[PDB]
């Protein structure tokens, strides 16, 4: 409820508790408490912020699918007499998607981006507001839709920016932001040719490097298995 | 499939 | 604005939440058809069920979670504040659950099947407020649950055969409700294994289109019945 | 372990 005159350790406690009970929508509402207290994150804070946020709109984005789906395979049929109903479900889902998204977006701008110090949390906020933008975009129609490419291209390429310049190749954030911009150029952007490049120079770079800390290691080769994944896919 | 992205850690 | 949909429109969006996995709306839907003062068919009952049931399910599955952490802590002020938090919602769908099926749902009228679910979904909805109370409204809960669990095992066993599935949940989640709430393990297992005993030999009878429902509830006495023996 | 009630069908 009213979250400004919270402790900002018992909010993080709270979205932790949220988290081992399964209750993305609170957890997510608590770090919005905590951003909002005005400091910055910690990594362990980003990466409550982070999970919260990609399971409520996870599960939007899946149920989205599913109700695209059967709108389209109804329109197609082409009955004088189905898909008012699914058309308007999918667009009361869509719209609360839209909702957390833009909640998302407004945090980045109004709190996370500006405020960090270092580059690795700059770029993790950078690869946010990309991702976000992106999640918009599986929705948009029209004009919008080419404005929302834009965004989530300019952020992309300025965290991608910064991520060469000042982290190594195999760090986590820059490969995930690699990953998921990738995934950009195939999905949204029509751009399998820059997908493919960008995923192969991404995956040989920390390949290069993988001899060099084991606290890493896991997130880093997981990652590295998707790029792969998705290299065997496109082609 | 869909292009798979970077999961939940 | 669930009252501006058409009835039909309400089941269809139902029926379109449950495909999206969006249990919340789905019983959203499914109330609002209620409203409409139709009786439901079988399959809208299915969808009643089934969208509360999940919504619950969530609920009563991060209640325990919290209560665990809770319990384990008192062996801050935050864990008990937010599984309260938690515990005030949960209350607040079983009552919604438990209107309905007073001010629209259960009559006295109407085939012994549909009363006899409808009085057994009262007892399972005060079993899980029940799970949560503590102290004088507890035996108010449990006594209500008991009432309308034995008003529906009344019915079943003057109306329903033995194995017909609707008799068979009821006794299963009345023989859970003496186990796990109303501390009588031999009343549970009794009526579990007469429950069990009764419908398999009976079950010859049993039409096919109830034959998996009801061999999934025996299965279930069965291991119930292994569990608290 | 927790005694079964009945789950969807
Ligand atoms: C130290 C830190 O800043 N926090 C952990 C972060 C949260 C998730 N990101 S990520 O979204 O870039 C990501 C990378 C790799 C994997 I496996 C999952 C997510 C990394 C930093
Ligand atoms: C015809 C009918 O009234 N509808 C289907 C019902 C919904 C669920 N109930 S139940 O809660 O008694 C139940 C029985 C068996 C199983 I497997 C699951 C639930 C049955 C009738
Ligand atoms: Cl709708
Ligand atoms: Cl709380
Ligand atoms: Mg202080
Ligand atoms: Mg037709
Ligand atoms: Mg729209
Ligand atoms: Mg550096
Ligand atoms: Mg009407
Ligand atoms: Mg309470
Ligand atoms: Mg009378």
């Amino acid at each position: 409820g009213a979250m400004g005159s919270m402790e900002r350790a018992s909010l993080i406690q709270k979205a932790k508790l949220a988290e081992q009970a399964e209750r993305y929508e609170d957890m997510a509402a608590f770090m919005k408490g905590a951003v909002e207290k005005g400091e910055e994150l910690s990594c362990e804070e980003r990466n409550l912020l982070s999970v919260a946020y990609k399971n409520v709109v996870g599960g939007q984005r899946a149920a989205w699918r599913v109700l695209s789906s059967i709108e389209q395979k109804s329109n197609e049929e082409g009955s004088e007499e189905k898909g008012p109903e699914v058309r308007e479900y999918r667009e009361k889902v869509e719209t609360e998607l839209q909702g957390v998204c833009d909640t998302v977006l407004g945090l980045l701008d109004s709190h996370l981006i500006k405020e960090a110090g270092d580059a690795e949390s700059r770029v993790f906020y950078l690869k946010m507001k990309g991702d976000y933008y992106r999640y918009l975009a599986e929705v948009a129609t029209g004009d919008d839709k080419k404005r929302i490419i834009d965004s989530a291209r300019s952020a992309y390429q300025e965290a991608m920016d910064i991520s060469k310049k000042e982290m190594p190749p195999t760090n986590p954030i820059r490969l995930g932001l690699a990953l998921n911009f990738s995934v950009f150029h195939y999905e949204i952007a029509n751009s399998p040719e820059e997908a493919i490049s960008l995923a192969k120079t991404t995956f040989d770079e920390a390949m290069a490097d993988l001899h060099t800390s084991e606290d890493s290691y896991k997130d880093s080769t997981l990652i590295m298995q998707l790029l792969r994944d998705n290299l065997t896919l496109w082609t | 499939d869909r292009s798979s992205s970077a999961p939940n850690v």
